[PDB]
């Protein structure tokens, strides 16, 4: 079908630059003003500026103006974003989005599916606790079992379960601020009591921000 | 640049319920405004364009009005998979979204499920001793988890998150987490978890032994 | 009040 499909996640020190690609897929680039929105952590989106894929012709928002760069290959049917001189607020989920200026009145139809850009200067890499099922973690035919994912810095830790194979009852909580100043979040996850002693089930924490990545198996506790 | 505003920041409707949504603009945008709805972890989708045209795929649940600086969204017949915020746009000079209206959508009461998880003994070599409590799948959203350390009411030591409103069944988790120096820890026996909720008639309490896990 | 975003598309 019609959609933008982007480049994957940058992690970059303060002062770097960072670049998101963009590809348009299902309709002709040039045929329509190819926009930057960028939607920094608890926060709403803000409009960075279009590119007029065509004639490469742009309208930067005055706030990035001397800091972006918006370029296409129209061979390859790819837009370009580039931001230099990053701080710590440039930290943010970036989309590249697509206006009709004419059927739509400048609305935004088709939306790319988003490029996380950190900024990172600090960073302790999490440490991956099992929260073990036992009796105390049975109710009704249905085990809880998780992972405490502690004392990381930056956000983000994503987190998957079986490599992505369990998703059916996973919750991960969003994030609280310790004391400390580091971050801890629990992922958690129910199944069938039952399956405790045939499944296994492993959480799979990524922390990019400092190029990790911890796999824990969480197995039963005796009580 | 025109500056969006939203009111309210967030509400709380009933299945079948009529909420309405207003957005103000600090000049007036003529008709050039969008409405999209956004889940968390989602790029937006578009809803209405131009004020009031809906976008392909839309239902007429999902209705617009106003014009120069002041616009209304109105969702009526509310639906679980509405429970999202909702988010207006200028289009008339540059582009500016509001910063968003989240809406909850209310749902028959649910107790939660309770459920406790002892540290880790990994977590114990690093001096610190976590108790995880999950309450699981519940409406509302309001719930009071008190920590007791052999039958004394803790404050001060525990954090707390919830998650967001599920899009399928309107319900939410919870975790409690109760930290401990592991030299504290060691100290005590039984750890419990007390849980009240509207759906519970008394407070739902698990606990465990140290050492007997 | 005439709108200052571009009222065509590029093509």
């Amino acid at each position: 079908q019609v959609q933008l499909v982007q480049s994957g996640a940058e992690v970059k020190k303060p002062g770097a630059s960072a670049r998101v690609s963009c590809k348009a897929s299902g309709y002709t680039l040039t045929d329509f003003y190819l926009h930057w929105v960028r939607q920094a952590p608890g926060q709403g989106l803000e409009w960075m500026g279009w590119l007029n894929p065509h004639s490469g012709g742009t309208n930067y928002a005055q706030k990035f103006l001397g800091r972006v760069s918006m370029t296409r290959d129209t061979s390859i049917s790819t837009a370009y974003m580039e931001l230099n001189k990053l701080i710590s607020d440039d930290t943010a989920v970036y989309f590249c989005v697509r206006s009709d200026q004419e059927a739509l009145r400048g609305a935004f139809d088709i939306w790319g599916q988003g490029t996380m850009v950190f900024v990172v200067s600090r960073r302790l890499p999490p440490s991956v606790f099992p929260l073990a099922p036992s009796s105390k973690s049975t109710s009704g035919g249905t085990a809880a079992l998780g992972c405490l994912v502690k004392d990381y810095f930056p956000e983000p830790v994503t987190v998957s379960w079986n490599s992505g194979a369990l998703t059916s009852g996973v919750h991960t909580f969003p994030a609280v601020l310790q004391s400390s100043g580091l971050y801890s979040l629990s992922s958690v996850v129910t199944v069938p009591s039952s399956s405790l002693g045939t499944q296994t089930y492993i959480c799979n924490v990524n922390h990019k921000p400092s190029n990790t990545k911890v796999d824990k198996k969480v197995e039963p506790k005796s009580c | 640049d025109i500056q969006m505003t939203q009111s309210p920041s967030s509400l709380s409707a009933s299945v079948g319920d009529t909420v309405t949504i207003t957005c103000r603009a600090s000049q007036s945008i003529n008709d050039y405004l969008n409405w999209y709805q956004q889940k968390p972890g989602k790029a937006p989708k578009l809803l209405i364009y131009a004020t009031s045209s809906l976008h392909s795929g839309v239902p007429s649940r999902f209705s617009g009005s106003g014009f120069g600086t002041d616009f209304t969204l109105t969702i009526s017949s509310l639906q679980p998979e509405d429970s999202a915020t909702y988010l207006c746009q200028q289009s008339h000079s540059l582009w500016t979204f509001g910063q968003g209206t989240k809406v909850e959508v209310k749902r028959t009461v649910a107790a939660p499920s309770v459920f406790i998880f002892p540290p880790s003994d990994e977590q114990l070599k690093s001096g610190t001793a976590s108790v995880v409590c999950l309450l699981n799948n519940f409406y509302p959203r309001e719930a009071k988890v008190q920590w007791k350390v052999d039958n004394a009411l803790q404050s001060g030591n525990s954090q707390e998150s919830v998650t967001e409103q599920d899009s399928k069944d309107s319900t939410y988790s919870l975790s409690s987490t109760l930290t401990l120096s592991k030299a504290d820890y060691e100290k005590h026996k039984v750890y419990a978890c007390e849980v009240t909720h509207q759906g519970l008639s008394s407070p739902v309490t698990k606990s465990f032994n140290r050492g007997e896990c | 009040n005439p709108n200052a975003n571009p009222n065509a598309n590029p093509n």
